[PDB]
Parts: structure tokens; C-alpha cells; sequence
């Protein structure tokens, strides 16, 4: 393992998700539709995390996650998951390398400062033993110019691999507009993840990569003649997408509807029992000699 | 920590009679913890008594405890030649097993 | 395995031949939960979980939903919308030894219930009162983990059992696990009883000019019911109609 | 339920003693072995104990530091060592069952089998 | 009904159950009526060898319909190659016996168990509980039963 | 369990041999009974085996149509005829107990408990 | 038929030492229809080993087998005078059951 210690220590930058993270809930085709589901989705104009340098600590993981690069020269490697990422519990790897994506839920020692060099590739410095190996799989592979959009879900046994490729003309932002994400691999594999890592590709190269967060939602998604989903409604972003939800249309005309109900929610636990404190005689009836 | 008083410290009384041996703490002792055995000569000591009063399996019912506090006793109703071992009191407290010095019957 | 420290191998892409199992006849328990033991090779599944481990022989009716007690709440605790069977024999010729077999353990004492297919392994002194333990056995401070005395003298009751329990897992994904059937050619233009991949129905399939995306194993109508699927064998996309009816 | 122990030992000042107490007709990992000293013509001392499922120990602060207990639950047997022996050691050595700390029932409080003694002369 | 089987198997003879004797010997139905009555007869029919008369199905290629009873001795496919009567491998012979021994545990020892299915179908009822009858009375409000 | 069998037998060739074995401990019908030749000097040959639950049977191709293996599940005994005897069948015999074809672990294919084996002299 | 060949014919060594016996077959055998048996001199053959590697109830854990297609083996840890015996390898194939020639131990 090598230590890097030539970086730069600034604070974490912050942008908006705008309309971004919308994926094909499920493997069924349906089309000119509008289709109401409650799902794990990143929420509309969320706050997202953005990091560049060789910038990469470990971060939370808890519903799920939403991750998205972008590159001109393919510095991403892939990713940690896991709950401590050093040998004592399971963790998953998954790197795309070279050659093709490799995915090893082995039991791995991980470095404290995991990353690939590289135009060849030469150093692989992320872990050191590794034994217990439980699962494994390969594939396929998968101003700037590529923008790569992944959801990362780890819902009753399985760890879902969502993705979009699209290209990207921005120099210092994340695109407005709306895509979803179809799914890439479904592995079925049970894994405590509450931390993650990205893997970067001496000197620092040209790329961004943002990390938002999954939460409860409902989405109103639109499907289009070929089954494409082409536009999306957070049921819970504002008033009107609470509207357009509760009417199941993307249109709304005048009026007046009723779409929700308020309430106040408690803020205090108030637990009141009389104040005693002999014990009562359970024992003495256990205990007895002769029953 | 606590002491543990036998009393007497020897006995002598004949076969067919009654017999009572007492035991006396330091300190109060819950009856849960108090238990008597009986070690022949040259043999090892076997339970006679648990939890103050309850006879051990296999014991007959010659055998008989009482006692609370600090004040226990143990009562031979009618001794056969057997019985003319050493009798121990026990006692859980703290962390610890603390046993009496032995009463000669 | 010991049964706080069960085993679990994942099954998937294969050919399951449930018949072999359920006619066997060195098992004593084989209770299934949400599914038949007999129309089990007429089904198909995403993926099966085979969990296996050793118990006394009384606690084999632990092993079902809604049970309670010492290996249900603190060693293999299965849910109650469990689908999948509890297959179980005695193994008193295997796992008993003279002296005590001491190999096989269970967990005895944790502070709250295992969620469903939550496996603990630690081995963390157990807070009985209100007083911390700080590592030390001791008064209100227990070991949480306990062997069985496996001994070939004991009763059926304390003998030891394997079980191995069969989880069915039934999401909206493809499946991969299916029973030993026969695939028949395929018809279009008429009404027949189809299964395609587990999924039965009755219909007229056609040709289908839908763009199916390369995930999409069967399609919905508006209705929400099932208007389209992809055969398993050819991915060809096809549609399927109801057969025709209609008031007299 | 039997407790057999191994034969008499003689030992010299400053050398250490392995007394066994194999175990047989109870579940060995259920229960705690405990030992008990008892000099000639004096009472009972209680030592330590051993509890087999984990291999853990509690001794007498008499005995701190001098006694090690162990036990192999392969052979239902549980050792005694005593390190640093003094005159005042010579003793019959007993081994003693007992029930766990989690008992409901006072169980841990008294002793309900006990082996042959294990004579041990310095 | 009446018939022996192991002492484990005592619960299987309900309706709604599974296993050897429910899904081979002795089938009951989810709608029965009737009371299952069954006794320990480990002094009746065990032997000190084993008493190798009481008999049960192992093997059948389908469950036994209620009430069906099965007593052929065709040899059993268990895989793909026809058996043509040989006993053999993946052949085997249907039937096996208890081997009941007086020093078995409890669950081994026979039970001796009376099944009593009590049919209700809109017909004429032949058997009747010991009730005194009364007299008829008529042109009164009365609480009546009528063979039932 | 235990299998006792009848004592040593002295035949002139031509002759028949019977040779039984008494089932004790377990579910005589339960299992299959087999039998095994042994020559002096040699090794063990298997001859065939009897279901007693059918009294159903299977030689070995070197002794078919010589041997007939019976049972009795009434007095938990199996028998060996041996017919046409010959001065090479000077052996001892050994019945042995192997789980049914049933069995889903393969306990057909070993012999997990042997009787004392009976001489039989031609 | 297959052929059962063990080897070496003749094993000679001395108490305390560790054994290694052979098994080899003509045609691949499941890892499930292996077997080993002791016979001692006068006595009836006893079941050591069984599915090629798991020890028969009762048997010392000086006992242990292993191996998988035609090459299998049997090894004794730690040899006491009880175990100069002759050592059988069987195997079940077809519809009968084939032993080997026999190892003098
Ligand atoms: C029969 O059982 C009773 C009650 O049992 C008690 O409650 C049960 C639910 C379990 O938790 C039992 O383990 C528990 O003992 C016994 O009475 C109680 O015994 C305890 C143990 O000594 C007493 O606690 C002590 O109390 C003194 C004060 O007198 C303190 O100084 C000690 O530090 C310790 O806290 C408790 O007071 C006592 N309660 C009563 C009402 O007597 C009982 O001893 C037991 N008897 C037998 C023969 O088993
Ligand atoms: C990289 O830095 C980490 C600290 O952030 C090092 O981890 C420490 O290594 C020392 C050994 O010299 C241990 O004593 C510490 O306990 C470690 N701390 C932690 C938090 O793990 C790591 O060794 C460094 N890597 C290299 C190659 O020097
Ligand atoms: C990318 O990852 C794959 C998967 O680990 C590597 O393929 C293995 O490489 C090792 C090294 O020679 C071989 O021993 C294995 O047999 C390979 N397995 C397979 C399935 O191909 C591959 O080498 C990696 N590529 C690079 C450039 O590191
Ligand atoms: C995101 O949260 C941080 C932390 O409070 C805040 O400083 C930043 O302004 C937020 N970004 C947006 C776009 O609201
Ligand atoms: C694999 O896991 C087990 C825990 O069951 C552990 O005992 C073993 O040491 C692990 N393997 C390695 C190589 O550490
Ligand atoms: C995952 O691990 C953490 C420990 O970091 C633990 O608190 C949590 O309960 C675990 N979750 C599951 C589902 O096991
Ligand atoms: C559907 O696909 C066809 C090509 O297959 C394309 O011409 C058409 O524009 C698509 N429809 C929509 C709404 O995108
Ligand atoms: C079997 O299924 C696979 C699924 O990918 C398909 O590619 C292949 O052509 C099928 N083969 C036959 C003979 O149907």
C-alpha cells in the first residue's frame, strides 16, 4: 500500500441534483403510461456532494446511493462497499479495469489509500490479503466529454447496478434535463453496506464525480409509445408535483383539488408510570419448594 | 470478607438420636446461597442441602435445613453409623464460594 | 454449521429437481411454507436460498414463521412471509460422539430478536442486570453462546438434527432457478395454456411489435395486467391477447 | 454423572502440578468446574473455576496469579495447574460441578457432584 | 378406521397434513367430521426382535386422494429408467416395516389409532346418540330436534 | 446392534451349507443383509444381497445361480444356502449390514457393522 | 469389471509413526461409494472410513482418508499395537460391490 500525501485539503463542494437520478424501477414494460411508484429515488433539486486533485474518502452508504462522473480521459476505476472495508466483515469490489469489469465479493484487506495507475496501466495498489472469496463476475466494460450516471441500491439480498452513458459539454457543472437510468446488473448478494470508496486513476488527471443519497419516494413516471421513460413527477418536491400525482397527469387544470393532509408531528416522548419500586414477587413463585 | 462459624465444633451423640449442627455469617446471607454437605472420612464431600432447606437428589429425608440471615442449621433426625462424617456449611456471596471449618459428628 | 453461525449457499442458473428431495425417505421433517411440496418442479425461481445448520431435536418446530424461543429469536430466525421448505433428519449417527459432541453451539442470550435471516456471529458478553460487564463472566454477565452435549444415549428429543431450509425468493426479475420440465414448441394464432418461466395463463400469443429493452423479461398494459413476455428459450417478444368472449 | 481425577502427585518447593477431572454423563460445556483445596484436617477452600464453553476463569484472590485453569471439551476434561507450590500446599484436591451464572435458580451457589479427591504432597 | 402407525406420527393423521402416512397411507380430508382416537400399544405390539407385521407405504408416484386406500407392492421409479420389476438402483420396494422393540423410546412405539368419520349428507340418519325421547307435543312454540 | 451367526460347518463337496445370522438392535428389515466370502490368504469377495422387507435378492455374477439367500423377519434372522459346493469355497463368512438403495447418502455402498464369521470347510 | 489395486501389499513400521495406504481403481469413482475397513488377526472386519473421507461412529480421530477419482488414500496419525492389522478399500459401482486385495499393516 503507498500513502499519497501531495494534495491540496479544501472543503467539500456542493451542486443540485436538478432533475437527474430517475431509473427504470423495475423489468417490466409498460408504455403511454403514467405509472405511480414507491420506490428508493434520489429527490428533485436535492443538495449533492461533489468532489475532484485526487480527491476520495470514504462516505456513507444508507438507503442507496446516486454517483455520477464526469471525465474527458477515463480516470474512474470503481468502487468499495462495505461496513468497515478492513478484513473483520464482508466487503464488495468492483473495478473495471482495462480489459473488462470485475466484481469479487471476497474478504478483502483494504489499503487506507486505494487507487490504480496508469498511457498504460502499471500499479494496482488497493488491497493486500484476500481470502474467503464468496462471489464473483466479469463483463463488459462499464471542457468535459462523458458524463456516467449509476444508482447503487442494496435491497433484500441484492446490490442493483443502475447506469446511463451520455455526453457532457459543461466544464465545471452536472447537465439539466432528464434521463433515466436502465438497470446493468442485478447481484445477489447480502451485504451489510453502510460505507463506500471510490476508486481514482505522480500527478492528477482532468475529472469530477458528484455522490447524492436515496430516499423513500414516490415518482410518477411517464413511458412513452416505446416504453421509454421521458419525464418524471416527485410526488413530494412542491405543491404542484403533489398535484399532478394525485390526478396521475402531467397536466393540471384550473381548480381546486385536495392532494394531502397536514398534521404536526410529535417532537417528544412523555412516558408517565406511578412511582413505585418493589419488585414483584415472580420469584417467590418459581422458586418455591414444593409446587 | 465475610467469616464463616461453625457450631459445635465437635459432636457426640449415639446412633438413634437427633441431631442439630448450626452455621453463623458476618454478614446476611439470602437463603438461595446456603447449602450443607457431608464428607465420610476418606471419601469426597457430597451435597446433602441447597438453597437453605431443599434436599439433594438421592438424599433421605432424615436430612432437613432451615434458617435465614446470618443464623442457619442443619438437623439430623435419626443417625445411622454413615452418618458419623464431617458435616460443611457453603455460601455464595460477592464473586466468591466460602466454606465453615467443619463440624465432627 | 452451528445454527448462530448457519451456512448459506446461494443456488441460481440451474435445474432444480424438487422431486428427489420430497420422496426421499431419510427425512423426517419436510414442511414447506407458501408453495407445495408437489408442485414444486412446475415452478420457477430468481434465486434459492439453501441455509443449513444443526439443532436439537426439539427446536426443529423453531424453524417456521411465527415461532418463538431460543433459535427462532436469537439463532435462525425466518420470516413470516416466508416461502421455501424445512427439510430436517436425524443425524444422530453423524453428529453424536461419546463423551459430547461440542462442536455444534447455539446462541443462548442477546439483548433484542434476530431481524429475519440476520446472522450474528460475535461472541459479546451478555448484560443480564443493570450493571455494565465490561468483558468479565461473572454475576449477571454471560456467555451468549452454548454447545449441545450430542451423545448417542440421549433421547430423539436431544438427538441431533440437520436441517437445511430452501428459501424461494419471487421478485419481478428473471428467473433462474426452475424445475426439471419439458419445453414444448412454441404456437402463436391460438388460444393455449402457456408458462413461460413460471408465469401460467391462458391466452393467444402473437408476434409483438413492442421495443422491448434488452432487461425487460415480459410486459403491462394500462391495466396492470400481463400483455406481453419474452420467450426464455428465443428472445423473441411476444403479445398476449385473452382468448376470445364475450355475453350470450 | 462422574468425575474421575488422576492419581496422587508428589512434587518439590517451586514446582508446578497438573491435577485432570474428566467429566462424563452431562453435557461438559453446561456447567462450571470448580476446585476446591481441604489441607489435612483443616476445612474446604474454594479456587477458582473454569467455565469449558469459553474457556473462562475466576480464581480466589488467595490463589491470584499462581493457578491456571483450563479444560479441552474434545475429551470432557478439565486441568488444574498450580505454579510456585510452598509446603503449606500439600492438600486433596477435589473437582466440583456447578451450574452457570445464568441458572434462574441459585444452581452456581453450591456444588452437586464431586470427584475423587486428588491427594497433592509438597 | 383403524390401523398402526409409529408414535411421531400421530400428528399426521389430521386433516390438512404432510409426510408419509398423510401423503402415502392414510389421507384425511380438509372437511372431515369425525374424532381421532389413538393409544399407545407398546404392550401389545412390540416384540423383543421387532415386530416386522405392521407395515407402511414409503414410496408412490402421487399423494393418495382422501379415504383412498393403496395396497399394491409395484416397484417404485425413482429416476428416469424403467424399473421392469427389479429391485435395484433408483428401484426400490414401496413398503417398509416398524421395527417395533419394547425398550424404543416414546415416539417410536406403536399407537393403535380408530379414525371416526361421521358423513352428513341430506339422507336418513342411522346413528344416534343415547337421548331420550319425548313425548310429541303440537299447537305449542317448543325448542325441537328432529333426528338431529 | 449386534449379528451373531451359527457356529463353524464341515461339508463334503456337492453338498449345501446354511449359515445364519441373527439381527439384533435395529429394524432387521430396515436395511438390506449382504454376504461376504473371504478364502484364507485372500480377500473379501462380495456374493449378493437380501431384502428382507420383500424377500428380494441379488448375486453376485461368480455365484449366480448357486447361492439362495433367505430371511425370516419372525425370529430377525438371515440364512445362506450354498449349493454345489466345491473344494475352492473353504472360507469364512461374514454377513454384513448396508443401508437400502433408498437411502439418499450413499450408505448402500459400505457395510457399517459385521457379524463373527462363520468357517465352513469342503 | 473394475479392478481394485492397493499398494504397498505389505506395510511395515514401528508404533508412534505415521501410515499412508493406498487405493487406485481402474474407472473414476464417486468420492461417496469409498470405503475403508480394519480387520484384525481372528476378528471380524470393522468399518474405519466411509464417502472417502468421513470417519465410521466410534472410530479414533487417528483415522482419516481422502481422495477423489481413481486415487484414493488412507491415513493413520499416530500407530498403537491395535493397528497392525490388515486394511480393505471397497467401492460400489454398477450394481455390485468390489474389494480391494488387502494391505498388512
Ligand atoms: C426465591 O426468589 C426470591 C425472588 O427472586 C428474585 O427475583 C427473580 C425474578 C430472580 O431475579 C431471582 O434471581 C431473584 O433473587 C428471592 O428473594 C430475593 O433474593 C435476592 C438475592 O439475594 C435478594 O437480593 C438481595 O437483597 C439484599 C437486601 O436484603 C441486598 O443487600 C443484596 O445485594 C441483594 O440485592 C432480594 O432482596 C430477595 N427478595 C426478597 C423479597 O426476599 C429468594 O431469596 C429466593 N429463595 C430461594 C430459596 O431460592
Ligand atoms: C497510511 O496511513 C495510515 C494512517 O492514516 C497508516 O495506518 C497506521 O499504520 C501504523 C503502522 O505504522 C499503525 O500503528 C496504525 O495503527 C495505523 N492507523 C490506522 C488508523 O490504521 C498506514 O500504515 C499508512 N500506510 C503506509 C504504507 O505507511
Ligand atoms: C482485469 O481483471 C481480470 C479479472 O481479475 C483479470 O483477469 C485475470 O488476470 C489474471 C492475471 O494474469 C489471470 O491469472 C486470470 O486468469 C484472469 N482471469 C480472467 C477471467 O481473465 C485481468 O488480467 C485484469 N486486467 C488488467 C489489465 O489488470
Ligand atoms: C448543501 O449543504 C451545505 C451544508 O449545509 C451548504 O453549505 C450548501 O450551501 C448546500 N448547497 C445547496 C445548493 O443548498
Ligand atoms: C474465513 O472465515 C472463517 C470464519 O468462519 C475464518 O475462521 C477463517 O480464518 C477465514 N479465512 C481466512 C483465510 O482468514
Ligand atoms: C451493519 O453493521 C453495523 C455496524 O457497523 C450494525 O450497526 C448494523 O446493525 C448492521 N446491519 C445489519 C442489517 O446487519
Ligand atoms: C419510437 O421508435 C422509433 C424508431 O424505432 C422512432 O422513430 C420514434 O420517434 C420513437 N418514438 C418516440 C416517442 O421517441
Ligand atoms: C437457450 O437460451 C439462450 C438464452 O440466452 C439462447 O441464447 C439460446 O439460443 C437458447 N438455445 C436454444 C437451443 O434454444
Amino acid at each position: 500500500c503507498v500513502n499519497l500525501t501531495t494534495r491540496t485539503q479544501l472543503p467539500p463542494a456542493y451542486t443540485n441534483s436538478f432533475t437527474r437520478g430517475v431509473y427504470y424501477p423495475d423489468k417490466v414494460f409498460r408504455s403511454s403510461v403514467l405509472h405511480s411508484t414507491q420506490d428508493l429515488f434520489l429527490p428533485f433539486f436535492s443538495n449533492v456532494t461533489w468532489f475532484h486533485r485526487f480527491d476520495n474518502p470514504v462516505l456513507p452508504f444508507n438507503d442507496g446511493v446516486y454517483f455520477a462522473s464526469t471525465e474527458k480521459s477515463n480516470i474512474i476505476r470503481g468502487w468499495i462497499f462495505g461496513t468497515t472495508l478492513d478484513s473483520k466483515t464482508q466487503s464488495l469490489l468492483i473495478v473495471n479495469n482495462a480489459t473488462n469489469v470485475v466484481i469479487k465479493v471476497c474478504e478483502f484487506q483494504f489499503c487506507n489509500d486505494p487507487f490504480l495507475g496508469v498511457c498504460m496501466e502499471s500499479e494496482f495498489r488497493v488491497y493486500s490479503s484476500a481470502n474467503n472469496c464468496t462471489f464473483e463476475y466479469v463483463s463488459q466494460p462499464f471542457n468535459f466529454k462523458n458524463l456516467r450516471e449509476f444508482v447503487f441500491k442494496n435491497i433484500d439480498g441484492y446490490f442493483k447496478i443502475y447506469s446511463k452513458h451520455t455526453p457532457i459539454n459543461l466544464v465545471r457543472d452536472l447537465p439539466q434535463g432528464f434521463s433515466a437510468l436502465e438497470p446493468l446488473v442485478d447481484l445477489p448478494i447480502g451485504i451489510n453496506i453502510t460505507r463506500f470508496q471510490t476508486l481514482l486513476a505522480w500527478t492528477a488527471g482532468a475529472a469530477a464525480y458528484y455522490v447524492g443519497y436515496l430516499q423513500p419516494r414516490t415518482f410518477l413516471l411517464k413511458y412513452n409509445e416505446n416504453g421509454t421513460i421521458t419525464d418524471a413527477v416527485d410526488c413530494a418536491l412542491d405543491p404542484l408535483s403533489e398535484t399532478k400525482c394525485t390526478l396521475k397527469s402531467f397536466t393540471v387544470e384550473k381548480g381546486i383539488y385536495q392532494t394531502s393532509n397536514f398534521r404536526v408531528q410529535p417532537t417528544e416522548s412523555i412516558v408517565r408510570f406511578p412511582n413505585i419500586t418493589n419488585l414483584c414477587p415472580f420469584g417467590e413463585v418459581f422458586n418455591a419448594t414444593r409446587f | 470478607e465475610i467469616v464463616m462459624m461453625q457450631s459445635p465444633g465437635t459432636l457426640s451423640l449415639s446412633p438413634g438420636e437427633r441431631a442439630t449442627l448450626s452455621c453463623r455469617a458476618s454478614q446476611s446471607v439470602s437463603s438461595s446461597y446456603l447449602a450443607w454437605y457431608q464428607q465420610k472420612p476418606g471419601q469426597a464431600p457430597r451435597l446433602l442441602i441447597y438453597g437453605a432447606s431443599s434436599r439433594a437428589t438421592g438424599i433421605p429425608d432424615r436430612f432437613s435445613g432451615s434458617g435465614s440471615g446470618t443464623d442457619f442449621t442443619l438437623t439430623i433426625s435419626r443417625l445411622e453409623p454413615e452418618d458419623f462424617a464431617v458435616y460443611y456449611c457453603q455460601q455464595y456471596g460477592s464473586s466468591a464460594w466460602t466454606f465453615g471449618q467443619g463440624t465432627k459428628v | 454449521a452451528s445454527v448462530y453461525a448457519w451456512n448459506r449457499k446461494r443456488i441460481s442458473n440451474c435445474v432444480a429437481d424438487y422431486s428427489v428431495l420430497y420422496n426421499s425417505a431419510s427425512f423426517s421433517t419436510f414442511k414447506c411454507y407458501g408453495v407445495s411440496p408437489t408442485k414444486l418442479n412446475d415452478l420457477c425461481f430468481t434465486n434459492v436460498y439453501a441455509d443449513s445448520f444443526v439443532i436439537r431435536g426439539d427446536e426443529v418446530r423453531q424453524i417456521a414463521p411465527g415461532q418463538t424461543g431460543k433459535i427462532a429469536d436469537y439463532n435462525y430466525k425466518l420470516p413470516d412471509d416466508f416461502t421455501g421448505c424445512v427439510i430436517a433428519w436425524n443425524s444422530n449417527n453423524l453428529d453424536s460422539k461419546v463423551g459430547g459432541n461440542y462442536n455444534y453451539r447455539y446462541r443462548l442470550f442477546r439483548k433484542s430478536n434476530l431481524k429475519p435471516f440476520e446472522r450474528d456471529i460475535s461472541t459479546e458478553i451478555y448484560q443480564a442486570g443493570s450493571t455494565p460487564c465490561n468483558g468479565v463472566e461473572g454475576f449477571n454477565c454471560y456467555f451468549p453462546l452454548q454447545s449441545y452435549g450430542f451423545q448417542p444415549t440421549n433421547g430423539v428429543g436431544y438427538q441431533p438434527y440437520r436441517v437445511v431450509v430452501l428459501s424461494f425468493e419471487l421478485l419481478h426479475a428473471p428467473a433462474t432457478v426452475c424445475g426439471p420440465k419439458k419445453s414444448t414448441n412454441l404456437v402463436k394464432n391460438k388460444c393455449v395454456n402457456f408458462n413461460f418461466n413460471g408465469l401460467t395463463g391462458t391466452g393467444v400469443l402473437t408476434e409483438s411489435n413492442k421495443k422491448f429493452l434488452p432487461f425487460q423479461q415480459f410486459g403491462r398494459d394500462i391495466a396492470d395486467t400481463t400483455d406481453a413476455v419474452r420467450d426464455p428459450q428465443t428472445l423473441e417478444i411476444l403479445d398476449i391477447t385473452p382468448c376470445s368472449f364475450g355475453g350470450v | 454423572v462422574q468425575l474421575v481425577q488422576s492419581g496422587a502427585e508428589v512434587k518439590k518447593p517451586g514446582a508446578s502440578v497438573k491435577v485432570s477431572c474428566k467429566a462424563s454423563g452431562y453435557t461438559f460445556t453446561g456447567y462450571y468446574m470448580h476446585w476446591v483445596r481441604q489441607a489435612p484436617g483443616q476445612g474446604l477452600e474454594w479456587m477458582g473455576w473454569i467455565n469449558p464453553i469459553s474457556s473462562g476463569t475466576s480464581y480466589a484472590q488467595t490463589f491470584q496469579g499462581r493457578v491456571t485453569m483450563t479444560s479441552d471439551t474434545s475429551i470432557t476434561t478439565a486441568y488444574m495447574e498450580l505454579s510456585r507450590l510452598r509446603s503449606d500446599d500439600t492438600a486433596v484436591y477435589y473437582c466440583a460441578r456447578a451450574a452457570p451464572f445464568y441458572d434462574f435458580w441459585s444452581g452456581y451457589s453450591y456444588f452437586d457432584y464431586w470427584g475423587q479427591g486428588t491427594l497433592v504432597t509438597v
